[PDB]
């Protein structure tokens, strides 16, 4: 009786309901033997990657427990306008703007929402650094000059997650073998200044090539740094070095991942030594400032939401799939869609667009009414003049 | 050891993050001391980068390299399967806790 | 107490790793705290276990 | 009523190709110096161009003037253009394509239904010559007319990276251009470049032959160069910078190779699909025109 | 290759990788390459995929350098049809007599053929018998001890006499 009901009228509305803007997702291939969710998840470089899917805990107000005994309903006591023994009820077809306009009410609420922690972001892109060493290899060696060096463990804290981000080839072990052209070709196949040591002992031309390039070797420790080059100079020394910091804007320079302008860099070369829980502050400060009421439905969608907590660290987040067994994937032109390639600091494009302006805007000489040091000299003040 | 690299790693996991100093202000107080070389490891040097922590970073390799033990960890019963599906969520917890 | 993340302690299959966290996880006093972090620089004379 | 010189609109001061760079207004050629390249094992090999559809698409009745300079340079240049075909308006060029049509091609750009006063424009029979060939812009998106938009961006690699040599041989290896740079180098130039008045080239490009046409050709090579430019960083993978001791070098892998994509990036201009068709269709007639 | 008329549907049977894993991607490199020597024993069909893909990686693992630059090559162009001369010419008398007939567009044709040695590649059953011979044109010097793993009684047993 009610088969007609539902394949001959139920599955319309399936048809239909597929194609709401917000049912984004695949659900099912139909396939009950061999249907695995594509599984993505949030990484970020530096903290956890979080699962768009996983048991959570959260019931959502007890949706997720499946009650299978609804099907009695469905056959044995539920009407359906199809169904007439014969009445023939006209059949409703309901306007496309209620749902449309509730979607859309959506969307817009979840961008409002994110704009502040994803703007500050955009600026902190370039600021997670490293520590490295730098020691000299010539007579009169500034204290920045020398041949760049970073401990495997920074190496794989920061810059490795990001190569995998950036979808390049791992720089090469050089061995003592590796010529300055090798060197060469791997930064130009990683666009980074990087390349992992592995055994001693590196020559000289490639000294010279990685101290000239500025190019970051890796030692798995600095147990004893210098026996590892050939130095003929005998100017290096297990002693004779400078650690410092190194932004990861200083090594990575992608458009879309790693916001490099001048402008943000002297921004945050102005900024304060800054924890998380002071970058957190500056977003729910940012979010104060610009807080504009949403409309009735996105009340009532931002109160369902509950409190947003935002523990996820999105820092150079990027959107990637995982492999069932845990691991992260990178990005797969032939199967990831194009629009997880970059996050773009999860802006808008007009928001980059305006954003390069106020860049102009921000380091224009005529702003930059701040001051640096004053000079105390007792002197008569006949005709002042500011400048 | 050549079978045992796990073991190895999970034990890398223990090794101390601060540095050796050196009791300069107690040697030129000429305080009593009775080592040859007075000297004190601090657990932790100061953040000396503008973002970046490295001891929050150190727990974040830490529990990473945790959290995918679990991830290999075999079980037998349903209930051991929900708990160490839920180990990891929690470790996700303490990563943010830390940093 | 910023034990658990939010839902997984009232969560039906996390009461194992939650019992277990609980089972550690000692309530906070100031001079415990502070005897921890005393001893790190005291000296330690009977041998601790 | 603008007079073609013997040399082409192009020998006029007035219709002069330069993108801003150093603080200056540099010719195109000046900034193809600071091109680089890094040759990868993949190889290029420049297939045949088919030849372009003889039909011409209808200019329908349209009252108003379009602004088809505007039109063509956002569609191959312009950082927000989408969806260029819908609006179709480069139909309209076939209205100039008949003789002794009342329509007129001023220097603006726009196609006038009739001529007009104070609006200088290119001599008919020149524009006549060139409409006949670029109205079929206006079928870049008709399934029956699409151009392939994969083989054909071998010869934009060619006539950009290639080497006079490789240009020969017809095949090079797929290169990685790059040049110090600064910053948002490629969006000024796609806008510096967008600006230009294009017509004049194409045009010449169109009316022009022998001895006028080749000298044309090698006085105009690195103009073409420079379209080819923008729209090979609109087709582009990906586009890095490098540090290079205190200096940043822009990188865009791969010329030659178009990776159809069609997500917008920050680093430069993006094709949406109606716009790889169209300039697909572009580089089709471009080419075609350049060879002969 | 042997001269034989062929009645087949199309010149080139192999797919064409639109869009793929980097498996199939590889077995498409591998495809193109045609390693292996002409043999008439059956094969178990059932595993060939397993077969084509460790033929993949060891002729990558064993070829030099411009072979294996070619094969990667083959592997990262993978939406390109490589194919022979004679493939191509073939191709060509068939668009000659149907100028309507649709052939896949992207193809790449080998000036040259590779030279790669050919692989004998029986998946049946049977132990092969070698008979070594004393001497060869490679030229061995201090090559390293190789060890035999112990067998299983399972896999083969050692009885005192035939």
């Amino acid at each position: 009786n009610i088969a007609v009901a539902h394949t001959d009228h139920l599955s319309v509305v399936y048809a239909t309901m597929s194609n709401f803007m917000l049912n984004f997702t695949n659900n099912f291939s139909g396939n009950h033997a061999t249907f695995k969710p594509d599984q993505y998840v949030i990484t970020s470089p530096e903290g956890s990657y979080k699962p768009i899917i996983e048991r959570q805990g959260e019931t959502v107000d007890g949706l997720t427990i499946i009650d299978t005994s609804i099907v009695w309903p469905i056959l044995c006591q539920c009407t359906y306008p199809l169904v007439r023994q014969s009445i023939m009820e006209e059949i409703v077809y309901p306007d496309p703007s209620t749902t449309l306009s509730q979607s859309l009410s959506v969307a817009q609420v979840l961008s409002k929402l994110t704009l502040p922690d994803a703007f500050i972001n955009m600026i902190l892109s370039g600021g997670d650094s490293v520590v490295m060493r730098t020691y000299q290899t010539e007579a009169d060696d500034d204290l920045d000059e020398g041949i760049r060096m970073t401990t495997y463990d920074q190496y794989l804290s920061h810059i490795r997650e990001r190569l995998h981000i950036t979808n390049v080839p791992d720089p090469i072990y050089i061995t003592g073998a590796s010529t300055p052209d090798q060197i060469a070709a791997s930064v130009q196949a990683t666009h980074v200044a990087v390349v992992l040591y592995q055994s001693g002992v590196i020559n000289g031309p490639a000294s010279t090539y990685l101290r000239e390039n500025e190019v970051l070797v890796v030692m798995p420790d600095y147990y004893d740094v210098v026996s590892r080059f050939a130095n003929a100079n005998l100017q290096m020394n297990n002693n004779r070095y400078h650690e410092s910091v190194l932004e990861i804007a200083d090594i990575f320079d992608q458009a879309d991942f790693i916001q490099t302008s001048d402008a943000v860099r002297q921004l945050r070369a102005l900024m304060p030594t800054l924890s998380t829980s002071q970058i957190r502050h500056a977003i729910e400060r940012i979010a104060q400032i610009t807080d504009v009421d949403s409309t009735d439905y996105g009340k009532l969608t931002l109160r369902f939401l509950g409190t947003l907590t935002r523990s996820l660290k999105m820092q150079n987040a990027q959107i990637r799939r995982i492999r069932p067994d845990g691991t992260v994937l990178r990005y797969d032109d032939q199967i990831d869609i194009e629009a997880f390639r970059w996050s773009r600091y999860f802006l808008d494009e007009l928001q980059l667009r305006r954003l390069s302006v106020g860049l102009r805007l921000i380091t224009n000489p005529r702003i930059a009414r701040r001051f640096n040091g004053v000079r105390i000299m007792y002197l008569t003040d006949d005709d002042p003049d500011p400048d | 050891l050549a079978g045992a690299n796990t073991i190895i790693a999970i034990m890398r996991l223990f090794t101390p993050q601060g540095f050796l100093r050196t009791d300069d202000l107690a040697i030129a107080a000429n305080f009593p001391r009775a080592s040859r070389n007075p000297q004190t490891y601090i657990p932790y040097t100061n953040q000396r980068g503008t973002v970046t922590n490295e001891f929050a970073s150190r727990f974040r390799t830490i529990v990473a390299t945790l959290a995918n033990v679990v991830n290999e960890r075999a079980v037998q019963d349903d209930m051991q399967k929900a708990t160490r599906s839920c180990t990891k969520q929690w470790l996700r917890h303490l990563e943010t806790q830390f940093d | 107490k910023r034990y658990f993340p939010e839902n997984l302690e009232q969560n039906q299959s996390a009461a194992r790793l939650v019992s277990a966290v609980k089972a550690r996880a000692s309530e906070a006093d100031i001079s415990s705290i502070h005897l921890a972090i005393a001893r790190e620089v005291s000296p330690m004379f009977n041998v601790h276990e | 009523m603008l007079q073609q010189p013997t040399g082409g609109y192009t020998t006029l001061e007035q219709f002069a190709f330069t993108i801003r760079n150093d603080g200056t207004n540099a010719t195109p050629t000046q900034f193809l110096q600071l091109l680089s390249y890094e040759a990868t094992e993949n190889e290029l090999v420049k297939k045949t161009i088919p030849t372009p559809e003889t039909h011409l698409p209808s200019a329908r009745n349209v009252p108003g003037n379009v602004y088809i300079e505007d039109a063509i340079t956002q569609a191959l240049f312009g950082i927000s253009a989408q969806n260029v075909n819908a609006h179709g308006y480069f139909s309209r060029l076939s209205a100039l394509a008949l003789p002794n049509t009342s329509a007129r091609l001023g220097l603006d750009g726009v196609i006038y239904n009739s001529e007009t006063i104070n609006i200088p424009f290119y001599d008919p029979a020149a524009v006549a010559n060139f409409a006949a060939t670029y109205a079929k812009l206006g079928n870049a998106s008709t399934p029956r007319y699409r151009a392939d938009m994969i083989d054909i961006y071998a010869h934009v690699g060619l006539e950009l990276a290639g080497t006079d040599a490789e240009r020969a041989a017809g095949v090079m290896p797929v290169k990685r251009a790059k040049f110090d740079s600064w910053e948002g180098s490629l969006i000024s130039l796609s806008r510096d470049v967008v600006n230009w008045k294009i017509l004049a080239f194409l045009i010449d490009l169109c009316s022009l032959e022998g001895e006028a046409l080749r000298a044309f050709k090698t006085r105009n090579r690195d103009v073409f160069r420079m379209m080819l430019f923008i729209m090979s960083t609109a087709v582009a993978a990906n586009v890095v910078n490098r540090k290079v001791t205190k200096r940043v070098d822009r990188v865009l892998e791969y010329i030659g190779v178009n990776s159809m994509r069609t997500a917008g990036r920050t680093a430069t201009i993006t094709y949406d699909l109606s716009r790889h068709e169209f300039a697909a269709k572009f580089l089709q007639l471009t080419f075609t025109r350049w060879n002969a | 290759d042997k001269g034989a008329l062929v009645e087949a549907d199309r010149v080139i049977q192999r797919l064409i990788p639109l869009s793929s894993s980097t498996y199939v991607q590889r077995l498409a490199a591998i495809g193109a390459l045609y390693p292996n020597e002409f043999t008439e024993n059956v094969l178990d069909l059932s595993r060939l995929s397993t077969a084509l893909l460790q033929l993949s990686d060891t002729y990558y693992q064993h070829a030099n350098d411009q072979l294996r630059r070619l094969y990667r090559r083959m592997y990262n162009d993978s939406r390109t049809l490589y194919m022979t001369q004679r493939h191509q010419e073939l191709l060509l008398a068939q668009i000659t007599a149907d100028p309507n007939i649709l052939l896949y567009p992207y193809t790449y044709i080998f000036t040259t053929i590779p030279t790669s040695m050919n692989y004998i590649s029986n998946t049946g059953q049977g132990r092969i018998k070698h008979s070594l011979t004393v001497t060869g044109a490679t030229e061995h010097d201090t090559v390293a001890d190789i060890v035999l793993g112990q067998t299983g009684e399972d896999v083969i047993t050692i009885s005192m006499v035939e």
